[PDB]
């Protein structure tokens, strides 16, 4: 779906930890969904010579 | 859209009060999202159709249709093939 | 977003609220503004009966002071 | 349930982003995975892995030291270490009792050998020890995730040999050999040399195996499924021999028996 | 390597026994969980407002099958029947024919959605990217016959979800 | 005339039914796990008045979640036959809708419809949680368009 | 899906008898009619909590 | 206007029970990261109305293998006792000043067994017949602890007049004197109302529901009404018994507000406990009270009867 500091200190003390370091939420830190076109690499046997399938 | 919210509540839709006859004011489903905005809704992209004009072409529909199941505009399956072995037409001249 | 629960119990509070003053007010309403005279022992009942008899209106919570007597 | 199921949904998002469906990927095919990951997937995995331990321990604190979670579960239905392995038990069922055995280390398939990790080994062989083993397996899983995330090499996704894996779409539409190979691969498929194998891996339930015997054609001859839950349910009678009904339902929990693989 | 999970036996000094007796009598771990759940009560609720807001997806999402067509408007399907030979559930059926123009299009092309298992094998099998799976998942129907698609229904699906499929393919063809 | 009063009354009744349908879970395969994800925090079925947990005696809708085998069929039949009216049964997943991956099996019925009436056909393998939820919403709109007392008054 | 025909002197369970087959699909019969490439998704739908495993 | 006061007691308790079925589904969900019902009206305020209408117009199935007499009487007993057991509560001016109000209400608290047994047996199902005896044993075995706790607490109050209990507390919260006792009492309350940590009757693996299995629609909803009315009633009992409040006779509303706030807090603690804890096992369930709770309760009662004597602080009888 951040909160008030009064509630922020209440949940942390009840949870006994500093949860603001990482919440179960996920804010703007996520990876962008419009990544540039990736140029994928090739495999080992991509040469045009000495690629005899027999060997 | 609100860029501050969580990734999944950062964008939303207020649906139309009316779409192709039906008055969808008080009740509405997720089927009146036109495809151009469908990708933007489901985070398939970060580009709204206003900023990202879909490539227009002749055969694309000019009016989105929600799921027409239930209403008499629903789809019914039917064989889309021609006829198999065809019957022999009897003659019309008399027996003699 | 705990405040969404706040309407939910609020009416609930009101739901438990009403039996509070309703019994409290009606007593005050019935007993001439005074609260109900609880009779937990027979002496209290005798006092209430003598008050009812002295009132002359068959209403115990009606009370008359020295102005009633000589 | 719900607290960790939100994270499970976050996993389903990755599943969707790699293969195309959030549950049934059809990703890992013979000759390597189907296609490469989308850009930015690694970063999101990194953030999730950072955030996960703070809720793994959170689940622990609710269950581990709780009085009634232990009392309902501690030392109910003991399984003897000797009697465990004869019963065909596997996975955490073995590790809960105390045998130091794990296919990820002893018989390392793929690159599991280069990955450093400890296994949780049980103490009393009871329900509670197995549950703790599952949680410590969560944490060691997070450590393994970090290790593989940091050291993924540059290379292709499928075996370069096109006769077993479909060619890339570029050479499909430009090269004769790729077109014919794809046509036959999706028409006939890679004919497998005749032979029988029993391949076993450390599935999270337990050791999961396939007895695949192929006659020597485009089709298999017989595949048999060793599911970790079958021998488990076979031994489930000896598993509970005097404990209450609430105990048998506490048993089928760390028995972790999904009825999709035992039943086949 | 391995780690023993539960061998941490307790000590027996006066302090440790007093602490354990207090924890057993004055319920503490009980209160620990009772306070953790409180922390989760005051947190931000994870909930997406359907259908106003939809779940995040990916360009590879596998959904309703559809038959695309070339920019000229001609359908891409040349009826090679590769997709029929690929579908593990055999949900695809084609009958081909030499058309009036000549191009070998399908007289019949039906996908049994109730037999389909939504794998994406057909699209990766297609050598002309004719059959594809659109991003739509909002086609829950009322009658079983409604699910059994036809060639015309597939063409209409490809003509409704078309900007979607074109944009997704443009963002995914490099991966595949 | 009577249509006004009877329509308002039955509109009230069908709204009450629509916003308080109680699923009878009934998960047979991976469709069960996807439904469980659909009741997870993210989509939160319980928000819409649906309660997911329901004994078959107190329930309104059955979700046939997964493949239905021959050995199962009598049990599902006895479960539905005991289900109090109204009882709308939704079939989720290609397997439950008809056949499935294991369409041509020997111990799997080729569709829940051959066993029990299906009110909403939900496709997917598995139907992604929100698709299930949309099927539930479609059933809700179906309950909205319910004219029981209208037909009684106009029989 | 599950069936436990249990025999119990009240509480301590004497002898259980699980009845698997309540979700029986002929997958092991189904494999040897499709190619391996077509046989893959069966395993995906086999243990549906550990798909990729 | 006496009957008007009665109705002003029943009806608001009915709305309170109705909206408890909403506040629980909201509190639980928020405790487990769920927004809860907020679609039926604003913030789900209208949701209890819809489910109530559905259950009223749901078909009530007659159990074919049953005698209808008890199938109808058991909801009557469970519901009517639950409501009439609200009668002697010290609102600032309690409705009925029964000289033995606490004993009156404790005696009526035992009557829920007399709905449980007929529901479990008359419906004539395995789950019903099991759960009837199991739940009966639960509630009867915790009623004793409730009894000694009530007696030991009252030994400092003065009498069984439940209106004077306020006069007992006045200065300090009574829990400050009997926090070891209340900690048991509250938990035993949790046991008597059959709540998730101590329910044991639902047990949705081997008992499913236990008593409300074959009950459908209306008679089924009546037992829920009894169950979620006992929640409020016993939380209110505990609230006055231990969490005292001020009461100025010239301003009755003050104690009313304080008391309803205490009741809401305690009910929220009920929901709080159920949303977190696992469920007991019958073995441990009766082990908890027979082995552990009862000896401590006996010793505490001995302590609390000896204490007023040695301190020369016996409470006033009248
Ligand atoms: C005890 C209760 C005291 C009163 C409520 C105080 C409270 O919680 O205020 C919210 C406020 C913030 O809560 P939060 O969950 O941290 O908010 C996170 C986001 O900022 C939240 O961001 P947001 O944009 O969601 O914030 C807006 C939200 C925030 O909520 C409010 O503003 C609620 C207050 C009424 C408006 O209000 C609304 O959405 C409007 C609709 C309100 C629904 C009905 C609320 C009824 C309240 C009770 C009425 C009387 C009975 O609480 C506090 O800061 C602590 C107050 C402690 C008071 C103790 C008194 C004893
Ligand atoms: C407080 C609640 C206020 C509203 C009460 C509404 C009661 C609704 C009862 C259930 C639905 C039946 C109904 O409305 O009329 C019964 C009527 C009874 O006559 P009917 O002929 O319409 O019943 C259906 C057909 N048979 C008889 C074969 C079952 O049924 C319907 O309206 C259903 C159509
Ligand atoms: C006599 C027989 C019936 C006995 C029961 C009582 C009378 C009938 C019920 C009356 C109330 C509900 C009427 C139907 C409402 C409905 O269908 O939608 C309501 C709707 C709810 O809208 P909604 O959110 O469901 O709309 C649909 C939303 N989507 C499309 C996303 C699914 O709200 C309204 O009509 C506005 C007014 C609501 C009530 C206003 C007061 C609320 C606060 C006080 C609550 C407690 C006291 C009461
Ligand atoms: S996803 Fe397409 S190719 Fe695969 S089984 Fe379903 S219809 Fe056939
Ligand atoms: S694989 Fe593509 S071109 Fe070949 S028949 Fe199928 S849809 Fe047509
Ligand atoms: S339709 Fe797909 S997800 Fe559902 S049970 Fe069948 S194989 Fe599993």
């Amino acid at each position: 779906a951040s909160a008030t500091r009064v509630i922020q200190l209440l949940r942390n003390w009840a949870s006994g930890r500093d949860l603001q370091a990482k919440l179960q939420l996920r804010y703007q830190e996520i990876s962008k969904r419009t990544q540039p076109p990736p140029k994928l690499p090739v495999g080992p046997s991509h040469k045009l010579s000495n690629n005899y399938y027999c060997t | 859209e609100d860029n501050k919210q969580f990734f999944g509540r950062h964008r939303w839709v207020i649906y139309t009060t009316e779409m192709n006859g039906r008055d969808t004011f008080w009740d509405v489903d997720g089927s009146m999202v036109p495809p151009e905005w469908h990708r933007w809704l489901h985070c398939m992209t970060d580009d709204p159709p206003t900023t990202k004009p879909p490539t227009a072409r002749k055969y694309i529909w000019t009016n989105h249709k929600f799921n027409v199941s239930g209403t008499p505009q629903q789809y019914v399956p039917y064989s889309t093939t021609r006829k198999k072995i065809q019957e022999w037409v009897p003659p019309s001249t008399p027996y003699k | 977003m705990w405040f969404e629960i706040l309407p939910g119990i609020a009416v609930m509070a009101a739901c438990l609220f009403i039996p509070g003053m309703a019994t409290a007010h009606i007593h005050k309403f019935t007993n001439g503004g005074k609260e109900k005279r609880v009779a937990h022992f027979s002496y209290q009942w005798n006092l209430m009966e003598r008050d009812r008899c002295i009132s002359g209106v068959n209403r115990y919570h009606v009370t008359k002071g020295l102005e009633n007597i000589d | 349930f719900f607290w960790m199921f939100e994270e499970r949904e976050k996993m389903f998002e990755f599943y969707e982003r790699v293969s195309g469906a959030r549950m049934h990927a059809a990703y890992i095919r013979p000759g390597g995975v189907h296609q490469d990951l989308p850009l930015g997937l690694l970063d999101d995995i990194y953030e999730f892995s950072k955030n996960f331990s703070f809720r793994i321990d959170e689940l622990e604190e609710m269950l581990t030291n709780n009085r009634i979670w232990r009392n309902r579960t501690v030392d109910i239905g003991v399984v003897t270490a000797e009697d465990a392995l004869n019963y065909g038990f596997s996975g955490v069922m073995l590790r809960g009792s105390g045998i130091q055995w794990d296919l990820r280390k002893t018989q390392p398939y793929d690159v599991y050998d280069q990955v450093e990790f400890d296994v949780p080994i049980g103490s009393r062989g009871d329900c509670y020890d197995r549950y703790l083993c599952r949680v410590e397996e969560m944490r060691q899983s997070l450590r393994i995730i970090s290790q593989c995330l940091n050291k993924m090499p540059p290379g292709e996704i499928k075996v370069d040999d096109a006769k077993v894996s479909p060619p890339k779409r570029a050479e499909m539409k430009t090269s004769m050999e790729s077109l014919i190979h794809h046509f036959k691969l999706y028409t006939e498929g890679y004919q497998v040399p005749p032979g029988a194998t029993y391949t076993a891996i450390e599935a999270p339930k337990g050791e999961f195996g396939v007895y695949l015997v192929s006659d020597g054609s485009s089709r298999p001859y017989r595949c048999k499924i060793k599911a970790p839950g079958f021998a488990h349910l076979a031994g489930l009678d000896k598993m509970s021999k005097g404990h209450m009904l609430a105990d048998v339902v506490a048993i089928i929990g760390t028995q972790d028996i999904v009825f999709g693989e035992v039943d086949r | 390597t391995y780690k023993f999970v539960n061998m941490r036996e307790p000590s027996m000094d006066m302090k440790s026994v007093t602490d354990r007796a207090a924890q057993t009598l004055l319920w503490t771990e009980l209160v620990r969980g009772l306070g953790m759940t409180l922390s989760y009560l005051f947190r931000e609720p994870a909930t997406i407002n359907y259908p106003f807001e939809k779940g995040p997806l990916s360009p590879r999402f596998r959904g309703e099958h559809a038959l695309r067509r070339y920019p000229s408007g001609e359908e891409r399907c040349i009826a090679c029947k590769l997709c029929e030979a690929v579908c593990p559930a055999q949900a695809i059926t084609i009958e081909a024919e030499p058309r009036a123009d000549g191009s070998r299009r399908t007289t019949r092309y039906d996908i049994d959605m109730t037999k389909c298992i939504y794998c994406g094998f057909c699209q990766e099998a297609c050598p002309v990217d004719a059959i594809v799976e659109g991003p739509n998942f909002e086609f829950s129907t009322e009658t079983h016959e409604e699910l059994l698609y036809n060639k015309e229904k597939l063409l209409n699906n490809g003509d409704k979800w078309e900007a979607e499929i074109a944009a997704n393919i443009q963002a995914d063809y490099l991966y595949r | 005339r009577g249509e006004y009063v009877v329509a308002k009354l039955d509109d009230l009744v069908n709204w009450a039914r629509r916003s308080s349908l109680w699923p009878m879970t009934f998960g047979l395969a991976c469709c069960a796990v996807e439904m469980m994800h659909m009741a997870a925090p993210r989509y939160d079925m319980d928000r819409f008045g649906v309660v997911f947990r329901a004994s078959p005696r107190q329930s309104d809708v059955m979700i046939v979640a997964g493949t239905l085998t021959n050995k199962m069929a009598p049990a599902l039949r006895k479960v539905y036959d005991q289900m109090p009216e109204p009882r709308y049964v939704v079939s989720m997943g290609s397997c439950a809708n008809g056949g499935g991956y294991y369409h041509y099996s020997y111990s799997v019925v080729r569709g829940c419809d051959r066993i029990v009436p299906v009110d909403i056909y939900v496709p997917g393998c598995p139907p992604t949680a929100e698709a299930l939820l949309y099927g539930i919403l479609q059933l809700q709109r179906k309950i909205k368009r319910e004219k029981r007392l209208r037909i009684w008054y106009r029989r | 899906v599950l069936r436990l025909v249990m025999e119990l002197s009240g509480e301590m369970v004497r002898k259980c008898d699980p009845h698997i087959g309540l979700l029986h699909r002929g997958t092991e019969k189904l494999i040897e009619y499709k190619t391996y490439l077509q046989a893959l998704p069966y395993f995906d739908r086999l243990d549906y909590v550990s798909m990729m495993c | 206007m006496f009957m008007i006061n009665i109705l002003s007691l029943i009806i608001p308790i009915l709305l309170a029970v109705a909206f408890l079925t909403l506040v629980e589904r909201k509190v639980l969900g928020y405790m487990q990261l769920r927004k809860g019902p907020n679609v039926v009206g604003p913030y789900g305020l209208l949701q209890p109305i819809a489910d109530a209408l559905k259950l009223v117009t749901k078909e009530p199935l007659r159990p074919g293998t049953s005698s209808i007499s008890m199938f109808i009487i058991a909801p009557i007993l469970g519901l009517s006792l639950a409501l009439t057991m609200w009668v002697p509560l010290p609102m600032p001016y309690p409705l009925i000043n029964m000289n033995l109000g606490v004993l009156f209400m404790l005696a009526m608290s035992s009557l829920a067994v007399y709905s449980i047994l007929w529901s479990g047996w008359a419906s004539n199902s395995k789950y019903a017949l099991i759960g009837a005896l199991r739940a009966v044993a639960q509630t009867i075995s915790y009623e004793v602890t409730l009894a000694i706790i009530l007696l030991s607490v009252l030994l400092m109050n003065g009498s069984y007049t439940l209106s004077t209990l306020i006069t007992t507390q006045e200065h300090i919260w009574m829990i400050f004197t009997s926090w070891p006792l209340a900690m048991m009492w509250f938990i035993s309350t949790l046991a008597e109302t059959n709540r998730a940590p101590f329910d044991l009757t639902e047990g949705e693996s081997e008992l499913v529901s236990g008593f409300n299995v074959e009950y459908a629609a209306g008679p089924f909803a009546m037992f829920f009404m009894a169950e979620y009315a006992n929640i409020i009633m016993m939380n209110a009992f505990t609230a006055i018994l231990f969490l005292g409040a001020s009461h100025d006779p010239h301003t009755p509303e003050l104690y009313t507000i304080n008391f309803v706030l205490k009741t809401l807090a305690l009910t929220i603690t009920f929901l709080w406990i159920r949303a977190s804890y696992p469920r007991f096992r019958y073995d441990q369930l009766m082990h908890l009270l027979w082995k552990s709770f009862l000896p401590l309760t006996l010793a505490l009662c001995m302590w609390h009867i000896s204490l007023p004597i040695m301190t020369a602080s016996i409470p006033p009888q009248s």
